[PDB]
């Protein structure tokens, strides 16, 4: 998100995020961003789902053609350049960009693809730099007529409208496999209590009873002790590693 | 690259009795005084196990990996390096990268080009693969590594690859003396990986003798006796 | 089958993305005239509008293997009907160079015009002394004079090229398919295949 | 009636009054379609209603490319010259009328208009736009039968003042011969301009 | 063929954000501003 740059409308970069605790509290309650658009999920609840994968795709675009990034939606940049499929596990995400991709005189640096033979298929990157041909005629590998270019440059300008001033937007797709959940939510923790009769969760241990110190050597790796009768008859703290 | 080496002789390995090594912790639970009977997988008593000796004449065969693998080294000078698992060992198919390098020990999950014979060349030379595509996964920690005994049990469930290890200081040329040590827990990974053959790592002399075992779990069932203190003493196999 | 208007909707769209910017930038250049007339303001207004002239000759004249019939749909025939005009170049070079070297002329001399007050301790000129001698004003003879002055002077010199650049006009007319000038100025108004919606 | 205010680039880019740093500027309010959401608007516009109506003018007259924005570049345009430019001027209409300025605040809340007053807007409105159309009408006559063919060229200039007697009612005040040029009094003939855009 | 047209049938509605679960056999009427965030939504749109 905090980037200096983001890629092409044509040639998206994708980033693969696993193994990490994800925070997306920060995601939905900063009024910063200008389109936070989840599919298939809600914004809140949505930090106690686990997933194996994600995946985050970065471009920048013009003010229209954010709502033309959604499943269903036809056009010209979302049919040949980004295509997302009618299923969707994730969300949208795009905020203004004209204070940082904006500059005075034109900022081309950026190059898009506005004619292809079909419609790019889901989640598919688009890198051919080749000479166009609507013709029947072949040109032979010189442009000529009905053999036009098909990747021309973007201008930003301090000066545009709302409209066609520059967006960043970021794609965030959770994928589900037959795999362990890598990624998920924070737990929420709260402070502990002891020489009274309350519910506990330790990390999934659910009970009721009353903590008392306690006197017993756990090893190390062990984390809670059992009796003859195999009920639990103590724990150790997450948090703090003293035995209860 | 990798040096195409045949200056080795051929001979017949040899084979050993494992006694009683091969305990693990199953469950992460502390008992005191009590004895508890599991069933699950494990190494039984006095169980057929190969041999391979390394320092000349040395030896690194593909065995598979059926259903877990006990493997023990009583050698010195850390000439044992790591392990490589995988279902083809090649750039078309995910496979399990471990190894000890001078510095760090890597743990990663990549289709590697490995070559047909893996080597670590004072000085190491990193010669046991050619290329990577993607990696999925990275890990960095504290290295596993008169002799020295280091035993280690590779399970993979659901999933999930488990390592169990234990440290013990061994005298004379003898094969897996005598003894009980349980193993603990050392690293869990949710790689989800297809493992069915795996191969060991050793480094040449130049351009200190090793020997190491291979063993097999089955499922069994055990009765554990555990301490006040809540370590494991000793065991009995329910089917000896 | 590679109808020829399934090129001609790349090539608009080709003339779109680069108009867009050139009109832009030229309306954005256009704006610093208006508020700041300087040496380097006027000459960066003549590049871009050159350029732009030229680049939409080069569209019309790109447009005109591109038949009209080729387009059923009313809204894009307008379109290339629009691009499709040229304008004075059908004719030969010598023509078109007199054209252009005339309406240099109606620019320049045409923009001086003087009237000469009879006391000569007064002059005034169009703007604004003439204008409120002719519109705020009270009596018969300051008009009079004003009149007579103004109105003797700038005909002699300026009534032989309205001739010319009207038959000049007229030829430009004959040589678009049209009757004569009335007609390349009726055009503006004609609706053709829309149906009883038609003028 | 639905229409919105101008883009924000109009609060800061555009100004209201002519710069006081040395630059000389154009005071004529324009009308600016920049594209590419880029709308900028200059007027040196003062305290008066006469100025009270070009301001609405310039907001409603804008407004139309604004609602005409959504189509493609090419079709980015009125229906024809004269639609754009009547758009602007009856917007003005109904922020002349007393009970808008009623409610505005410009006029009192007791306030009585006599008929009598309401006589001079007649005159006023009619002098202003209404009083030159049987003038503009029959003078693009003139300009269409000059078209045409229908007055000799022997007698272009002769036949102006001819039916002027008759027909347009107005008499010369001295004959002139064929040298002169009445239409070269005005700068807008020399630059090809077209009248029938005010009728 | 009643209740759709071609015109665009619009007269239908489903309340979404109820915040809360709904007991058997409950009648939700009210049909004030939803909040989602913490900022009150003080009877006009916005975030949250
Ligand atoms: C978890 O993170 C906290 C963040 O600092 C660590 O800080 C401990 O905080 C408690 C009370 O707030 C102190 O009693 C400890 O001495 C702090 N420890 C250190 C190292 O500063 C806490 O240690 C972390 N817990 C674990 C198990 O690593
Ligand atoms: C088991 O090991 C012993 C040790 O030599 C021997 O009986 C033999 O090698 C093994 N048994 C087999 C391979 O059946
Ligand atoms: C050992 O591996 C680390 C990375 O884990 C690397 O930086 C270092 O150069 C390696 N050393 C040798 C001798 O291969
Ligand atoms: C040499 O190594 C390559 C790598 O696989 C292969 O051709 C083969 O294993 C070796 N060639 C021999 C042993 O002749
Ligand atoms: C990783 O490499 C495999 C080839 O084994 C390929 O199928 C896969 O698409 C690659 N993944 C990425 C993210 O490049
Ligand atoms: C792994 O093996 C299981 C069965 O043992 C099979 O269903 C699965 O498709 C395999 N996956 C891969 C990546 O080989
Ligand atoms: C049990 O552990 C304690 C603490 O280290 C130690 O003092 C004691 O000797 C141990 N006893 C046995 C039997 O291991
Ligand atoms: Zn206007």
């Amino acid at each position: 998100f905090n980037a200096t740059r983001f890629a092409s409308v044509y040639a998206w970069n994708r980033k693969r995020i696993s193994n990490c605790v994800a925070d997306y509290s920060v995601l939905y309650n900063s009024a910063s961003f200008s389109t936070f658009k989840c599919y298939g999920v809600s914004p809140t609840k949505l930090n106690d789902l686990c997933f194996t994968n994600v995946y985050a795709d970065s471009f920048v675009i013009r003010g229209d053609e954010v709502r033309q990034i959604a499943p269903g939606q036809t056009g010209k940049i979302a049919d040949y350049n980004y295509k997302l499929p009618d299923d969707f596990t994730g969300c949208v995400i795009a905020w203004n960009s004209n204070n940082l991709d904006s500059k005075v005189g034109g900022n081309y640096n950026y190059l898009y693809r506005l004619f292809r033979k079909s419609n790019l298929k889901p989640f598919e990157r688009d890198i051919s730099t080749e000479i166009y041909q609507a013709g029947s005629t072949p040109c032979n590998g010189v442009e000529g007529f009905n053999c036009y270019f098909p990747l021309q440059s973007y201008g930003f300008q301090p000066t545009n409208g709302v409209g066609y001033q520059p967006y960043r937007v970021v794609v965030l797709s959770f994928e589900l496999l037959h795999a362990p959940a890598t990624v998920c939510g924070p737990k929420k923790s709260t402070n502990l209590v002891k020489n009274k009769c309350v519910n506990f969760n330790f990390n999934g241990l659910t009970g009721t009873g009353v903590l008392t110190e306690s006197n017993k050597k756990f090893l190390p790796f062990q984390q809670f002790g059992r009796d003859i009768a195999d009920t639990t008859d103590a724990v150790r703290d997450p948090q703090t590693l003293e035995i209860l | 690259q990798c040096v195409n080496l045949t200056t080795r002789t051929q001979l017949p390995p040899a084979y050993t009795n494992s006694f009683t090594r091969g305990v693990y912790y199953p469950d992460k639970v502390f008992r005191s005084s009590v004895l508890h009977s599991t069933q699950d997988l494990f190494l039984p008593f006095f169980s057929n196990v190969t041999w391979f000796h390394a320092i000349k004449r040395f030896d690194n065969p593909v065995l598979p990996f059926n259903d877990g693998v006990y493997f023990a080294s009583t050698e010195k000078s850390n000439i044992i390096r790591g392990w490589i698992f995988g279902t083809t060992l090649d750039s078309k198919t995910q496979s399990l990268l471990i190894v000890n390098n001078a510095t760090n020990v890597v743990i990663k999950v990549c289709e590697f080009q490995f070559c047909n014979d893996p080597f670590l060349g004072m000085e190491s030379e990193f010669r046991v693969y050619s290329s990577a595509n993607n990696c999925t996964f990275e890990y960095v920690s504290q290295p596993f590594l008169f002799k020295n005994l280091r035993e280690f049990v590779f399970k993979n469930i659901d999933g999930y690859f488990k390592i169990y290890s234990k440290h013990t200081p061994i005298n004379l040329v003898r094969d897996l003396p005598q003894g009980f040590s349980a193993l603990e827990p050392l690293v869990d990974l949710p790689i989800g990986i297809n493992i069915t053959r795996f191969q060991t790592l050793l480094a040449l002399h130049r351009s200190g003798a090793a020997a190491y075992y291979v063993g097999y779990l089955q499922p069994r069932t055990f009765l554990l006796k555990y301490n006040e203190n809540g370590t494991i003493t000793d065991a009995v196999d329910c089917a000896l | 089958q590679s109808t020829t208007e399934e090129q001609a909707k790349t090539f608009l769209l080709k003339f779109d993305h680069d108009a867009e910017d050139l009109s832009y930038q030229s309306s954005l250049a256009s704006w610093n005239y208006n508020t700041n007339i300087t040496d380097e303001n006027v000459q960066k207004m003549n590049e871009a509008r050159a350029k732009w002239s030229a680049f939409y000759e080069e569209q019309s004249k790109a447009a005109k293997m591109f038949s009209l019939e080729e387009i059923q749909d009313l809204t894009l025939k307008r379109q290339l009907q629009a691009l499709q005009q040229s304008g004075t170049s059908a004719l030969s070079a010598d023509k078109s160079k007199r054209l252009n070297t005339i309406l240099n002329t109606m620019s320049t001399i045409y923009s001086s015009g003087k009237v000469l007050d009879p006391n000569t301790q007064e002059c005034l000129v169009l703007e604004p002394g003439l204008d409120d001698i002719m519109e705020n004003s009270q009596d018969y003879s300051r008009r009079l004079w004003a009149w007579e002055g103004w109105r003797a002077e700038v005909g002699k010199q300026l009534r032989p090229l309205y001739e010319e650049y009207v038959v000049l006009e007229n030829e430009m007319a004959r040589a678009n398919n049209y009757e004569d000038y009335g007609d390349y100025w009726r055009g503006d108004y004609e609706v053709t295949g829309a149906g009883d919606y038609d003028y | 009636i639905g229409l919105p205010n101008m883009t924000q680039g109009f609060w800061d880019n555009s100004m209201l009054t002519e710069p006081g740093d040395g630059r000389k500027v154009v005071c004529h309010p324009t009308a600016w379609d920049l594209g590419k959401g880029d709308f900028r608007i200059k007027m040196c516009t003062k305290v008066t209603m006469d100025d009270f109506l070009t301001a609405h003018h310039e907001m409603g007259h804008i407004q139309y490319d604004m609602a005409y924005a959504t189509q493609p570049y090419l079709l980015r345009n009125g229906a024809n010259e004269g639609f754009h430019e009547a758009v602007g001027e009856i917007m003005s209409l109904s922020a002349a009328t007393p009970h808008y300025l009623k409610a505005l605040g410009l006029l009192p809340p007791d306030f009585y208009e006599d008929s009598e007053t309401e006589i001079n807007f007649l005159l006023k409105q009619a002098l202003t736009i209404v009083g030159t159309l049987p003038f503009t009408y029959m003078l693009e006559k003139w300009r269409w039968m000059v078209f045409k063919g229908k007055i000799p060229k022997e007698q272009w200039m002769q036949k102006w003042w001819e039916m002027k007697r008759e027909i347009v009612g107005v008499v010369e005040p001295l004959p002139h011969d064929e040298t002169y040029c009445d239409p070269a009094c005005l700068f807008h003939v020399a630059e090809d301009y077209s009248f029938i855009r005010y009728y």
